[PDB]
């Protein structure tokens, strides 16, 4: 399974001059390039070992479409101030996901093209590739625009096309460094507490990616409702870093388990204290 | 149309007082994007802390990933103070190295 | 391989 994404943005502020435009692109979710337009001299700038196999002519191309992009972000801010009746003097942002995914077959599985305004969905290309979807009454006039001028054809092309061959030069290109999955190491930890209670904070760590289920077991069924967890962190070295707790009562410990479901795991992890 | 930053402070590897560790104060789910977040030491910013850059989420919300170098003891605390629209008041958030 | 886009919004 594969992917490829290309996270656009650009924000304009009070009083300023021209929006900043930042590009990120992501194979397999992880961070491959990226442009931003407060840089010295703006350009595409390689953001894992594996691309800087790549050529000048790369760079000096994919820099322009950046420019492009850039300038058409700067437009669409600008129309978007008109169909929102938004006066000068606040701040905008304008977002676009792009990509593809594909199937272990390496077989186009899903495209995807979507737009936000101040982080609400504005429009979006459906799944067909034929057809928009766009809530707001705002949004009807880029639809209307769109749906005229074969916009979908456009961006059709491009995601059953170059999406698709690239991610597959790309995933060629850098096999040693992305096939990796990082399983978690797991504890449980004792933590005293009010009432002839403890807390038992079960904790998952250095694991890629980041998607991971923790689960308690009260002596076999789950317990969804007493649990405590937080949202799964990165520890700022590419592995992540996640924990889940219940309220125990002291002596009575040993008939609750915790499991860890990763992905690059053999089977489930089955812990207690 | 602003949406409220979630804050998360903890170290990169296991804390252990004495040991040389890092400290992150990872910053999620906001909008705008534009944020001031400091790192503090018993109550003083933090010189020189490193920002990742501005990424955003399938959601469209914007995170962000601080980080310090930083020697755990016993007796210091640390503490991430986030500055944003969303909110009236800068937000603190104190390490707990259980958590 | 970046996409570029069609007309403005």
């Amino acid at each position: 399974p594969h992917s490829m994404r290309y996270f656009e943005t650009a924000v304009s502020r009070p009083g300023l001059e021209e929006p900043r435009y930042i590009s990120v692109g992501y194979v397999d979710n992880k961070e491959f390039v990226r442009f931003d337009s407060d840089a010295e001299n703006p350009r595409y700038e390689p953001r894992a070992p594996w691309m800087e196999q790549e050529g000048p002519e790369y760079w000096e191309r994919e820099t322009q479409k950046a420019k492009g992009q850039e300038q058409w972000f700067r437009v669409s801010l600008r129309n978007l101030l008109g169909y929102y009746n938004q006066s000068a003097g606040g701040s905008h942002t304008l977002q676009q996901m792009s990509g593809c995914d594909l199937g272990s077959d390496w077989r186009l599985l899903r495209g995807y093209l979507q737009f936000a305004y101040e982080g609400r969905d504005y429009i979006a290309l459906n799944e067909d590739l034929k057809t928009w979807t766009a809530a707001d009454m705002a949004a009807q006039i880029t639809r209307r625009k769109w749906e005229q001028s074969g916009a979908a054809e456009h961006y059709k092309a491009y995601l059953e096309g170059e999406c698709v061959e690239w991610l597959h030069r790309y995933l060629k290109n850098g096999n040693a460094t992305l096939l990796r999955t990082d399983s978690p190491k797991a504890h449980v930890t004792h933590h005293p507490r009010s009432k002839g209670e403890v807390t038992l904070r079960c904790w998952a760590l250095g694991f890629y990616p980041a998607d991971i289920t923790l689960t308690w077991q009260l002596n076999g069924e789950e317990l969804t409702q007493d649990m405590e967890l937080v949202e799964t962190r990165p520890a700022g070295d590419g592995t992540f870093q996640k924990w889940a707790s219940v309220v125990v009562p002291l002596g009575k410990e040993q008939n609750y388990t915790c499991r860890v479901y990763h992905e690059g795991l053999p089977e489930p992890l089955t812990l207690r204290w | 149309i602003q949406k409220t930053p979630q804050i998360q402070v903890y170290s990169r590897h296991p804390p252990e007082n004495g040991k040389p560790n890092i400290l992150n104060c990872y910053v999620t789910q906001f909008h705008p994007p534009h944020i001031e977040i400091q790192m503090l030491k018993n109550g003083k910013k933090i010189p020189k802390v490193e920002m990742s850059d501005m990424s955003f989420s399938k959601d469209w919300s914007f995170y962000i990933l601080a980080h310090t170098e930083f020697t755990p003891t016993e007796t210091d605390t640390y503490a991430c103070r986030v500055k944003h629209d969303s909110m009236a008041e800068p937000k603190t958030v104190y390490w707990d190295r259980d958590m | 391989k970046a996409l570029y886009n069609y007309a403005p919004i």
